[PDB]
């Protein structure tokens, strides 16, 4: 009976810890996903801005 | 062209663990590295045009002054980021779902903690009743105890 | 002129790399039949093969001193023994890109200070461990 | 200092070079025979 | 000879020396492993032969058949190991055939098969190979004994030769 009781209490404790990790992980990963979404958008206008002046300078 | 602020690609970036999407996360990390390299490759804006020196070195008449006038009038546009807003809305919906899941898990955790406390307190004396022991260890119906 | 013509960080990594490569070149004859050899001999063979793969470099692509010292640190400190010998070059390029992009501050500090201090040593250890874990 | 290189046994063209060439040829003749037999058996299918 | 010929021969002999030294180290390591593994095998063999050591189990008289087990390896460069075992098996075969006894030989080493196949080709019962490339173990010996029994040669008297 003592082994059964200690097994039950340790099972409850580890389930609590697992849920404590689980609740954090989802939003922790979602925030970084949202941040990377912004990262993907950066390099758009730079290409045109850099190429137009080079083309005009080559024309001259 | 100031760079958009972003959080560091910490271990939480790999914590996504999307279903058959770890390759997608690796591709996103590669995109971030390539974007950083491209940003470091060139300055924020292209170099200025030495129009005065150009005209001094331009023997042609008309084809040079009009070219400089057009270059001054030239105004390259900038790309749109509607997909960024759409992905932000999708991330917001995912965050709402995660918040609902976290609330449900917190309720389950409260229930589990209450059950653990009840089990710890209800132990009492070892000299309990046989029926009382069924709270944490009950028997079954007929044709169950094979051995 | 020897090591007197080196920065402190490059000298620190290069002494270890030179000693290990000398040890490998001593036992390079047994590489053909290295499977049935002593554990120490096989370890030396693996370390020397990885260091030799590190020494390879493309043409018209010179590397900054901080980048070289970071790569040699990642090599000599045994962060490549588990890695496949053929994958060192890909790992080297990816690690260089990662450290240049995200960890430019550490490279700048190494370049300015000229030595790999203990704090920088710990930071490099963390960075190489994270990248090695995430490489696969 | 005089040194050596890789694959210098056959370059000398001595007894050992001819021995190595003959051993390789005799081994790979058998291997070619086995591969031809396997390929013929496959082509019969 | 000329300078080029001397240089070529010297470089070839240098390479041969390096290869021989590397093989010497490899053979030293394999010898150390075999020496470590021999002691339990030595005890096992002594225990197996103890019954016949403590009992006068001797062949009564002439027997029509006789199997000779010549244990050897497939690799060369072993000096006079294969030469000695081949000489011993040839002498035993001649001695037992002088008495008009049918002699059959089983060679676990391909070198033994090659040496004895010029003359004792017919006397081969079952030949085995891939011996010495990896350390021998009881599974291979069990397979050899199994096919020796399955060979159908019911040798009334038998013997084994080894170094």
């Amino acid at each position: 009976v003592k082994q059964a009781s200690i097994k039950q209490i340790q099972d409850a404790i580890d389930l609590e810890k697992s849920q404590q990790a689980l609740v954090q992980k989802r939003h922790y990963l979602f925030d970084v996903q949202r941040n990377n979404i912004a990262m993907a958008l950066e390099v758009t206008y730079r290409e045109r801005l850099h190429r137009v002046y080079k083309e005009i300078k080559n024309r001259l | 062209r100031k760079l958009a602020l972003k959080a560091i690609d910490w271990v939480a970036f790999g914590e996504i663990i999307p279903r058959n999407q770890k390759a997608i996360a690796n591709s996103l990390k590669s995109w971030n590295e390539t974007l950083s390299t491209r940003l470091a490759a060139l300055p924020e804006k292209p170099p200025a045009i030495d129009w005065a020196y150009y005209k001094a070195t331009v023997a042609k008449a008309g084809l040079v002054d009009d070219f400089e006038k057009k270059f001054n009038a030239l105004k390259v546009p900038v790309p749109e980021d509607k997909y960024t807003a759409l992905v932000d809305a999708e991330e917001q919906e995912d965050v709402k779902r995660c918040a609902e899941f976290l609330s449900l898990s917190k309720a389950r955790i409260e229930a589990y903690e209450k059950e653990l406390e009840k089990m710890k307190n209800i132990i009492p004396f070892d000299q309990m009743t046989i029926e009382d022991l069924n709270e944490v260890f009950p028997e079954t119906k007929l044709d169950k105890k094979k051995y | 002129v020897g090591s007197a013509a080196q920065t402190r960080a490059m000298k620190q990594v290069a002494g270890t790399m030179k000693l290990e490569l000398a040890q490998y070149r001593e036992v390079a004859a047994f590489a053909q039949f290295g499977s049935d050899l002593d554990a120490a001999t096989q370890q030396l063979l693996s370390r020397g093969v990885r260091l030799t793969e590190l020494l390879k470099q493309g043409q018209y692509a010179p590397m900054a001193i901080e980048e070289q010292v970071a790569v040699i640190y990642a090599g000599v400190r045994g962060y490549l023994d588990k890695l496949e010998p053929s994958k060192i070059t890909k790992f080297e390029n990816a690690f260089l890109s990662h450290v240049i992009s995200q960890h430019q501050a550490l490279l700048g500090k190494i370049r300015a200070d000229g030595k790999i201090s203990e704090e920088t040593d710990a930071k490099l250890k963390e960075i190489v461990t994270n990248f090695l874990a995430g490489f696969e | 200092g005089v040194r050596s290189g890789a694959g210098a046994v056959r370059d000398a063209g001595g007894a050992f070079g001819k021995k190595e060439q003959a051993d390789e040829e005799r081994y790979f003749r058998a291997r070619a025979r086995e591969q031809l037999a396997a390929l013929k058996k496959h082509h019969e299918n | 000879a000329t300078l080029k010929d001397i240089t070529r021969r010297l470089k070839s002999i240098k390479n041969i020396q390096k290869i021989t030294k590397s093989m010497k180290m490899v053979a030293a390591a394999k010898y150390a492993r075999a020496e470590r593994d021999l002691k339990p095998a030595r005890v096992y063999g002594i225990g197996s032969l103890a019954l016949y050591e403590k009992a006068d189990i001797k062949v009564p008289e002439d027997k029509k058949k006789h199997l000779i087990i010549g244990v050897s390896s497939d690799r060369g460069l072993c000096g006079a190991i294969h030469s000695s075992v081949a000489k011993q098996i040839k002498s035993e075969v001649a001695n037992l055939t002088a008495a008009g006894k049918e002699v059959k030989i089983v060679g676990v080493g391909d070198k033994i098969r090659g040496i004895l196949h010029r003359t004792h080709s017919d006397q081969f019962l079952v030949t085995f190979k891939e011996v010495g490339r990896k350390p021998p173990t009881f599974g291979d010996a069990s397979v050899i004994a199994l096919e020796l029994l399955n060979s159908g040669y019911e040798f009334d008297e038998g013997s084994i030769i080894f170094n």
